[PDB]
């Protein structure tokens, strides 16, 4: 699997693979692993199936719990800290999962969380089993002076770089960008394929 | 006769004496309109010193459950608490909350519990449940015992009654929304104009496909 | 005198008085037929805010057993929910429900427990269970102290009394479901009309064999 | 005076009250006979809309062990069942029921439990155990206290003395069995003659090495 | 063992072979891998035999709970979030079964869970020993154009191209198609022989 | 050691070995495998000895327990159902044994479990060391329409194969027909010889 | 009448006798102004003896809520204690203090517990809770309940009616740091100038953005 | 009005009754000097029968804080050396005992809470702590219910009024431990000098860096 | 990882790198391991990353509930006492951690805690990866007769060795010193660049 979450200057976009193995044996060729977990930040998944869809509906659980009850959004430090305090209260009998949440309150962020919950912020992170390749196009390509289209085709040329280079990852790409602005928006799969005729990544 | 125990004749004097303590309470309703269901508070901001938008009686348990209380005051925040806690229990093991109705009934044995043993008193608080599933637009109350009945219209507080005569008369089942807020004040109006006052009240509503809206100070004044 | 424990001569005051609060409910009976058993709970829609259809008395507790309730509506449902339970696990434990008295058993040695401990109150709850098993149609009866006994036709509630001295005088044994629940009906009537109305009652079936089947409002109509 | 505390003077007042409540039940014996014994319990169906045979007052608590009891019939059906799992741990551990006087005494431990704590009441039952084990045909009485005693004959319920001053006459020990269910049924008859009336009774028996033989229906009235 | 579940246009067939082994040495020439979950819903069966009729029971007794506390039968979705939730609560004493629950209550669902509760949507989808043999057929001749005939067709066809290329699968096919007007209704093993002779796979 | 339970027409027979080992080192000639476990249906034991006898002493405690509170007897997918539930509450403290439970309620049935407790109907079973052995000769002569004599004239057969050709069998065969009418009848040894003198097995 | 239990009519009379119990405690008052929030307790030094400046009745709760109390002292420095270990697990747990709300809500369901439950006195201590969260600056008053109510300015103890009116008067929203505890000292003097005396009293407050600062002896006698 | 629950107006009378309880014991007192803080208990050796020097009512807690104890005595043993192992808590968790107000503040929620709670009564003891820690000398009294309060002289015991008021008069705050153990004295005089009698008392101190030192009987008479 | 800090005649220096992995694959080239424990003490991590922050967590609420009962600061024997009991009440679920705990109350102070919660003082240490290199010119340039800047230098000096002869240390250093008269002062980017710059260590 792989995973990217870029942090530019108004805007954090993340977007995922959708191809879930489970085997070796490639078995469901469109999959979900980006999860809107609030209504500005979402989370991305790159491990064991189960238990980070148990992680996915907890969080979702959480932190609307959280804005019922203080009638405001969670901050992304705060939802980062909770979960790796999950994560963290049980790791022998452990959650083998690489977990990275990204979201927009007051400026951008996406953080990174390990098996052990170590959380720790960066400008762009990337998870799963094709991700050395899109930390490599992302170490030679990314300027935190982008746009949201410039990002967005970065994160596509990331991930089908990952695709073509990795076994674990495949599938139609799906990408979510959140904003102040105009919140949280998944992209539909006609401009994402748009952008994929349009960069010269298809085949 | 001063504990959850029988009568001579078949009370609990308990649950009767918690009745009368939610008769003494603020009054509030709610009503199903055309496509979905609002809640009206009273909120009857006494002194110039309370924070007026920020007590809340209308309270969310859920996107697609709010409740509005009445009652000792304490004993309804501890219940709506442990009411978001029980919709975020199912969300977390089925995925969704299908049924409102399950929602006001593990609070409404919640509250049969303490109607039940020794030891501890009943709840003193009635609270009424609003909010749509996959059933459709739904309306609950929820009473000292633990019972729970449903309606297209419902009051309680201290204008209990006369609100409830209003709404035996004067209700009509499909009603847009701004008709049936009107509808919903002048109820509030008719009771609560005995002090010749009423104020402006708190309100929200929801129709079916739409998450929760509260109003702001601006809006209900222009239904007032 | 005050919780449960022995009288001056042999009397559990607190399960007394717990039967008195079941006399303080609403009507409803039932009867076996020629292959099946039916229920017969009165509902008196009071209100025209109530959700006629959707309160339901008759509530089924699996599809080969179902229960119409009487007395405290709150200790009511809580106790059909258990009862709903139990049914449940011994679905998971030997694979059918074989005897629909040990579902009567189980739930009636709930009430007998909190008939038998202090610090807690009886349950004022009165129930009847009817369904087929293995055996064939049963009806049963359950009383505050955990009482069962078996009938081929019982009443509850505030029409006891009336409703099983018409059952006592024209019940006839091997019955057609259309005759049957027109007997029932006729028994219903002559107890609640002191108040000159009866209304719509609610009324379920089973046959042997098949499933279970509420009726309708159109359908209860015709047989009125 | 009002919990099981000692007497002014040497007494239980709930046990006892408990002994007043096993007084108001429906009467029964037992006797044994040259080979066996044999349990008698009237059955005094009541109206013609209980289930006649269904309802059955001998309860079986193992393949070599009856009872039949009388008293507040919900600890009955509670205590019986506690009986009977616990013949099936003896099964369990031993091989085999040895002594039927174990499981009267574990059962009989079980009700001084309740008669010796607070804050529950005296099990307000009494039963006869029947039944015949490696050392031969025993029957055994069971006490609202927990107290056992052994007879050749005995009986309990409302008619406990008059029937108890007919065996005190006319007991015979070495009886065959026809003689011996015909003059338990004399001494059911003379006691509960006062209602100008018997019934059909209920019956079973064991001759030492065969199993259990609860008769029909049939069977009875040609000894009535 | 195999399993197959296919949703199509308005309907979810699944279907399974019978033979249980259990030791290598196939032991049950009729067993029972195809278990209706709920009046509009089923369950097929990959994996520890005990275990996974426990499961049978347990989903069953919960999903009957259901229809009677709610009046409505429960959504496809949350059928595989309970049974996941199931499954992963214990999974260091884990259940080792393949579980496939297919249905339909407003639109056709077919589900895939692992033996660590990862709920999956597909198409369509299989489990079991002789399961990458009907993967291949149904990527070579399943279209979702497909009536309800075409479709059991295609999976008798998959079924028996499974029985035929492995070992532990064998033994009748039974079938069971589930669509919203008809309800869930198993196929008699008449049409299925009959199937079977008119597609030229009798041997 | 070697079970066998037969289903036909209107009748189930179960048949046992009688040699106990426990060791190597056959060590007793003459134990019991076949146990009535309740007045219309049998239990045959093929594994550790104390767990199997302790599961014999339980299952009669209960069946006999639920005819007390029932007044009818068990039926024979319950007591299976009920057995399997047991032996799979506790997998990790296992029991090491492979029941088979026969009976007759309104049709004759006999189920195997395992030790993982997979309840399974077939219409003839069976279990143990010598069991494959059984499985052949019952796999070329038995038909479902015979008659009791010819089934248990079958059945010695069958334990004779299994006693002339493997070590952990052994010792005098018990035979019981269980059918509605008698109801459950252990063959006396005697009738059991003459079928063994009758049938040219005896040497 | 003598544990949590209902009244005759609607009253828990145990919460009441804790009220009465915080009505004879020392007078604290609290208000926002322009930035932030002050909490002014007075504290009158009885004897010379006391230890003046170590006694503190304004205690911190964290960096960023502070609480004043009054009522039973030993019931307050308790509940104090629980605040404050509840606003660390606050910490520990979100990283961060994000609502104070949720810090007093915590503690009024502490003490709505001893209030529902037997067995237990309820808490006879009231308090108020300052300080700014994320949302801003806000000021909490705690009830024997667990009632709590959000103000602009607040008052608790013997001065509780007479300087909640002067503040229903005097109060203006928006308010410079000087000339808010010139008020409020002005308001802890009409009341507590009825023994003709006030002392120098002890006084703190937040302005957004930075940490606690509370007063030393010689600022407070500036504005005295 | 005999557990600890409210009272009609705001009163704990059991906790009220446990400081009658401790006005009926031996007095004794403390007083800070210009380093260090001293105790002094009366001790009244009644008969000659009490190994006079061995009853020590000056008992430590560590070596860095004592305690002189009044009222019910037993009670007064097993705070006492709840307070001790406390201290040696600290010791094992921080290393050291750096504030001797968290000490007593732990042992005054013990006492907190057998004020809180039904089914114990309230400690009936009295106490007061002496000692330096890292912020310096302290003294602390100790209440039934909980209340501490900190000072640079008080009393406790019989002699609780008469010696508050000859230190309110005549108490000087920076003071040679020579004129500060005669002031001592003079206090316990004054008040116990009603018996016509003192007799030696006991009398410890500390000056700030040194460790306790318990003074003998010879030293002791010198002051005297 | 690397850490330092060192105890100068009234002041102590502690600084770190930045760079977290958590792999080998390093992934964040600016991570935190120097945190303010308190308003005159430090805590510096070189462990695993979500124990240590945990610690960190835990420390820091302990400290301010510290601060806030007492209204004095903790002595640094004691937060060296206190994280030793709570690593050593766990040790058979250990914390794989090396913890290494500065700050001033009358002295300065700079303490070093292994994973077994081993306490010791010592007037300058290091903990992690990168360790022995800056125990080396620790040992061969550290006088005790030192100024601030002197002191900061040798720091700057120290870790640059690391992070130019060790391959798990690197990014930017981050620096601060806590002083009794100014308290805890992080020193910004800008004069640690100054300094690498003026040292001739930039390259």
């Amino acid at each position: 699997t792989t995973t990217v979450g870029i942090t530019l200057k108004d805007a954090v976009i993340m977007a995922t693979e959708r191809r879930v193995t489970m085997e070796n044996f490639i078995m469901h060729k469109n999959g979900k692993k980006l999860f809107q977990i609030d209504t500005y930040t979402g989370m991305t998944i790159a491990g064991l199936v189960g238990d980070a869809q148990v992680l996915v509906r907890y969080m979702k659980a959480e932190l609307e719990l959280y804005r019922l009850q203080r009638r405001v959004n969670m901050p992304i430090e705060a939802v980062a800290t909770l979960l790796s305090n999950m994560l963290n209260q049980v790791k022998y009998m452990p959650y083998m999962v690489q977990l990275l949440v990204g979201g927009i309150d007051t400026a951008p962020h996406v953080f990174s969380i390990d098996a052990a919950g170590g959380s720790v912020e960066d400008i762009y992170a990337s998870t799963g089993s094709g991700s050395p390749f899109v930390y490599g196009v992302l170490e030679s390509q990314y300027s935190e002076k982008m746009t949201v289209d410039e990002g967005v085709d970065l994160v596509i040329r990331a991930i089908s770089a990952a695709k073509q280079r990795d076994s674990a990852s495949g599938g139609m790409i799906d990408v979510a960008v959140i904003t102040r602005k105009d919140g949280y928006v998944q992209l539909p799969t006609d401009q994402i394929e748009s952008r994929i005729r349009k960069l010269g990544l298809i085949l | 006769r001063a504990i959850t125990v029988f009568s001579p004749d078949g009370r609990l004097f308990q649950v009767e004496y918690a009745r009368e303590a939610v008769k003494k309470g603020s009054t509030a309703l709610g009503m199903k309109f055309a496509n979905g269901v609002l809640l009206i508070s009273d909120k009857k901001v006494r002194s110039r010193l309370i924070e007026q938008n920020s007590i809340e009686a209308i309270q969310l348990i859920d996107d697609y459950v709010a409740a509005v209380t009445s009652g000792l005051v304490a004993d309804a925040r501890v219940l709506v608490d442990f009411a978001r806690i029980s919709a975020q229990q199912e969300k977390v093991t089925y995925g969704s909350l299908v049924n409102i109705e399950n929602l006001v009934k593990r609070v409404a044995d919640q509250m049969q519990q303490y109607t039940q043993y020794g030891g501890v008193r009943p709840y003193g608080v009635s609270l009424i449940f609003a909010g749509i599933d996959q059933i459709g637009p739904r309306l609950f109350d929820c009473d000292p015992a633990g019972t729970i009945n449903e309606y297209k219209a419902t009051a309680i507080g201290s204008g209990k009654d006369a609100v409830v005569s209003f709404l035996e008369r004067e209700y009509k089942e499909n009603l847009p929304e701004k008709e049936a807020v009107t509808l919903g004040i002048k109820a509030l109006k008719s009771s609560l104009e005995e002090g010749e006052e009423l104020k402006a009240p708190e309100i929200a509503s929801i129709t079916v496909g739409n998450k929760y809206r509260i109003y702001d100070q601006e809006e209900v004044k222009k239904f007032l």
